[PDB]
């Protein structure tokens, strides 16, 4: 694994996670688009979301707490919402370990030119 | 084997005084089962007397109470060791905590003086 | 031999003599005496040896009739005890200057009987082996300190 | 507890106390029944040199060795009962134990709510004060005046008296009151 | 507690019970007043026994200093009926 | 009340023991009701992505 | 009580020492006091430093929670040594390889958690995103100053 | 009072303290409390018991889940 390898293999081509991302995002792409946020900040400000939860796939998020307030008492049917702001949470984490991927092939690529 | 603590003592079944002992440890033991013998039948006497009413009179532990009240200035002599590990024990931790309360207040005063501790919401002091 | 008895086991009961002192002599009464004949001379701590010339059953049946049911059962269920005695490394030096000969001892602490390393450190004290001035030896003697005595 | 302890525990008596412990230190080690009367009958099996020894030096000696393996192999919590020290119900009902004293001081409309009890309570004081002058001249004629005097009270010689020293023996409270 | 009060002749039955199922015991020689020593033959180690035999029968502990006194199936009767403090 | 007996089995009553029957098989309902409905306590998501099969170009690829 | 049965001063004279064991209702060869420190115990006479959990627990006492008998001789430490406060019965194992055997286990573990706080076994992942210039609006903060701009890109 | 069984029902054998009792006199001694302590391995408390019979107890009633929610 990663933690096996940076204890007691080499920590110069393998990443340290608080210094993510070390390497500025200029290098490597041609462009990149920022996430457009899908949910605003009026929206989310009267939607009264934890400064934990405010990610950027709330957008889900507020569907979810609008589909169980318009669906109680009836919680049970109120998973697909669930599912489906998990599976933008499980998109916002393959972002993080993209990002986590590219960051240590970024620093293959140092030693490599060094 | 097991080791003797003064917080965790030997047990008299494993200690080695009870299994080398003496005619005379033995007339000891018999003698202080005569006098625990005539403590406890002057107590049980006393205990099932119904011309008693009031309470039993603990001589002993008026004994202990007299003696860890009102004897101990009594039997004071002055040797030097107990007048240096007094004088330690009643002086040394009030020069101790005035250094701890001076060295913490002359920093807190000195801090306040110059300006680099900020009360910000400090109303009731 | 008392001395170094007395300086090599300091307070244990392997520092007294044998025969003790003079101040313990004269107040020895005979209930003192009779209390240690009915304490420690006691039948299971008591052999009966007889090397040749003799029968073991006629032994056996003359111990059945004298020697049989001497005391086998203490006072006051005080049984004696035998402890492990320090060995305190010492000197002691009785200092008599108009005295002719000197008489000088030095002693280990060796494991004693029920270990059985007996033998060895017996064949290490007979290894070194002993002297006095009358053997007719001389020089051409085996053990090197007496040869270089 | 309601014999007395000697002034010296002889040798059969801490062989035994060694056996009580040795077998209730086992079955504290040895949880099933099975184990617990397996390792019982090899308890047995070294019982069997203690049997006959005669200097009594060497059965002190072994004595202590039997004590040392006792303390070396003891459970470091032992077999307690409900109704033993150190236990689980170690004098818990202790609220139920106020004693017979007590009952003088209650109120006369207490005293007329139980009216049969306390005149047998009456009846029984009644006994105490008319055993007692003979109670108490019992124990100075059979004190025996040399120099040991053990801890167990005599009995009632005389016929139609009470035994000596009773009533904080009879007015006990029960240890399972309810 | 839910647990029955205990009658003389019920500990007493509960007394023979465990000691009629003893290895060294004869069932038509053990009476309720005999002593173990000397009218039935027993050691120093079958007498404690006994008091284990007790000890995990009727749920207390009775100590050593009572339990080497007593030597015969009546008074371990009135021992055990005067701990447990039953009325007969 | 129980008649409590001596070295046997206690008369057990049949409400204790369909009490104590159908709540353990009340449970045990639980449990295959809700591994049934989903399966999500072994599944979770469909699966974690590891980085070792991930492509480079829409990794972003690192230059020369 | 009067002078004589009460406490006082510390016996020179084997005769005062029999008269003081006398007094405590103790054995006269027993009876060893306090050494003369001056800390104002006198006569008091020294009894082993063993607390009452150490006595017999199923023999009768006269006072049945200190485990003690009346007029046997109280304890100095008695109020120290009471079945409420500190044993010193006898634990099943001994003292220095009991503190050997604590002591290691707390050091040790200290120093496992300095080893698992030196490498902080992270998952391979991010930090986690927070949008619009890292949530400095809802953080706090003056809404007419611009926010510094931190931009979260795709991949 | 109370009927107590009789002690004629205890036997040895169809306990785990046979086991123990033969084993032993094999090793050449016998057991003095092993016909008293077979009230625990004989009559109705004989068999032991298995991890199915106490975890997945009631399990065969457990097993009526329904796909019968159309
Ligand atoms: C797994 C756990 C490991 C750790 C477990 C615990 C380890 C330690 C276990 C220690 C067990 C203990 O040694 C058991 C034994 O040996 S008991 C021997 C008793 N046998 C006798 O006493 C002989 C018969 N007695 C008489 O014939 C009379 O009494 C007599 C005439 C001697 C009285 O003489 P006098 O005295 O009047």
């Amino acid at each position: 694994a990663h933690l096996t390898r940076r204890y007691l293999w080499d920590a110069s081509v393998e990443p340290d996670p608080e210094k993510i991302p070390s390497f500025p995002p200029d290098l490597g792409f041609p462009e990149r688009k920022e996430r457009v946020m899908v949910a605003t900040q009026q929206e989310m400000m009267d939607a009264q979301l934890t400064l934990q939860q405010r990610d950027y796939c709330a957008h889900y998020l507020i569907r979810l707490l609008k589909c169980k307030r318009d669906s109680f008492p009836n919680f049970l049917a109120c998973k697909h919402e669930q599912h489906d702001w998990d599976y933008c949470e499980h998109l916002d984490y393959v972002k993080r370990m993209k990002e986590f991927e590219r960051e240590r092939r970024l620093l293959q690529r140092k030693k490599r030119r060094a | 084997k097991y080791k003797p603590a003064p917080l965790a003592t030997l047990p008299s079944t494993l200690d080695p005084a009870e299994y080398d002992v003496s005619p005379e440890t033995r007339r000891a033991q018999v003698e202080r089962l005569s006098i625990r013998a005539r403590l406890k039948r002057e107590y049980l006497l006393q205990y099932n007397d119904p011309k008693r009413v009031s309470h039993i009179e603990d001589p002993a532990l008026i004994r202990w109470t007299y003696a860890r009240s009102a004897n101990i200035y009594p039997n004071f002599r002055p040797t030097p060791k107990n007048s240096l590990l007094g004088a330690v024990a009643g002086f040394g931790p009030l020069i101790f905590w005035y250094y701890v309360f001076k060295t913490d207040r002359d920093r807190k005063e000195r801090l306040i003086q110059e300006g680099k501790l900020d009360r910000k919401f400090n109303i009731s002091y | 031999f008392d001395y170094l008895h007395a300086t090599a086991f300091q307070g244990t009961p392997l520092a007294q003599a044998v025969e003790g002192p003079s101040e313990n002599v004269r107040r020895l009464s005979r209930t003192d005496l009779t209390d240690y004949l009915n304490r420690h001379y006691k039948a299971p701590r008591m052999v009966l040896a007889a090397a040749g010339g003799v029968e073991h059953q006629q032994l056996l049946d003359l111990a059945q009739k004298h020697l049989s049911s001497v005391s086998r059962v203490y006072e006051e269920d005080a049984v004696p005890g035998l402890t492990p005695c320090r060995f305190t490394g010492s000197e002691i030096r009785h200092r008599d200057d108009a005295l002719p000969l000197a008489h000088v001892a030095i002693a280990v602490e060796g494991p004693g009987w029920a270990n059985p390393d007996n033998v060895t450190l017996q064949v290490a004290n007979a290894i070194i082996g002993h002297y006095d001035c009358t053997y007719g030896g001389g020089v051409h003697l085996s053990s090197p300190l007496a040869s270089v005595a | 507890a309601f014999c007395a302890p000697p002034a010296y525990l002889t040798h059969q008596q801490k062989v035994l106390r060694l056996y009580k412990r040795a077998l209730r230190h086992l079955e504290s080690w040895c949880i099933h029944r099975d184990k617990y009367r397996y390792f019982a009958c090899l308890m047995r099996a070294r019982f069997e040199e203690h049997k006959n020894e005669k200097d009594m030096m060497r059965a002190t000696q072994l004595l202590r060795e039997a004590e040392e393996e006792f303390w070396q192999n003891q459970h470091p919590q032992p077999y307690i009962f409900p109704d033993s020290p150190g236990g689980t119900s170690f004098e818990r009902y202790e609220c139920y134990k106020v004693p017979e004293w007590c009952l003088d001081y209650w109120h006369p409309s207490e005293k007329a709510m139980y009216p049969d009890y306390f005149s047998k309570r009456e009846q029984w004081k009644k006994l105490r004060m008319e055993s007692w002058d003979r109670e108490v001249k019992q124990l100075q004629e059979e004190t025996s005046p040399d120099g040991i005097m053990t801890e167990a009270l005599p009995p009632a010689r005389r016929e139609g008296d009470l035994p000596p020293l009773w009533w904080h023996i009879v007015t006990r409270p029960r240890e399972r009151p309810t | 507690s839910d647990a029955p009060p205990l009658t003389l002749d019920g500990i007493k039955d509960r007394v023979l019970y465990v000691l009629k199922l003893y290895d060294k015991i004869d069932p038509e020689k053990l009476s309720v007043n005999s002593h173990f020593m000397k009218d039935l033959g027993l050691d120093s180690l079958d007498q404690v026994e006994i008091i284990m035999a007790m000890e995990d029968e009727f749920g207390f502990e009775i100590p050593d200093i009572d339990a080497e006194k007593l030597m015969c199936p009546q008074e371990i009767v009135d021992y055990i009926a005067d701990k447990k403090d039953v009325y007969e | 009340h129980i008649q409590p007996r001596y070295r046997e089995f206690p008369q057990l009553t049949r409400s204790q023991v369909i009490q104590g029957e159908f709540l353990s098989s009340l449970m045990w309902f639980w449990i295959l009701w809700r591994f049934w409905h989903d399966s999500d306590a072994v599944l979770g998501h469909f699966s974690y992505p590891d980085p070792s099969q991930w492509t480079d170009e829409e990794l972003g690829i690192p230059p020369d | 009580m009067t002078k004589d049965m009460l406490p006082g001063s510390y016996p020179r004279t084997p005769e005062e020492r029999a008269a003081a064991a006398k007094k405590y209702n103790m054995r006269v060869e027993d009876y060893e006091p306090y050494p003369d420190d001056g800390m104002g115990y006198g006569d008091y006479p020294m009894l082993p430093n063993r607390s009452q959990h150490e006595r017999d627990p199923w023999y009768q006492w006269d006072h049945s929670e200190l485990r003690m008998n009346w007029g046997e001789p109280i304890h100095w430490d008695l109020d120290m040594y009471i079945r409420n406060r500190v044993d010193t019965s006898p634990t099943p194992v001994s003292w220095d390889v009991m503190c050997k055997h604590l002591f290691g286990f707390v050091a040790f573990m200290v120093f496992m958690f300095w080893v698992g706080h030196v490498f902080p076994s992270y998952q391979p992942v991010g930090p986690k995103q927070y949008p619009y210039n890292n949530l400095y609006l809802e953080r706090g903060g003056d809404p007419t100053k611009e926010p510094e701009p931190v931009v979260h890109y795709d991949i | 009072k109370m009927e107590l069984p009789d002690y004629r029902q205890w036997k040895i054998e169809g306990t785990p303290l046979e086991t123990v009792q033969k084993k032993l006199a094999a090793r050449g001694l016998r057991d003095p409390w092993a016909r008293n302590e077979a009230w625990r391995y004989m009559g109705g408390f004989a068999g032991n018991i298995t991890f199915p019979s106490v975890i997945l107890k009631g399990f065969k009633w457990g097993f009526a889940a329904f796909v019968v929610a159309l």
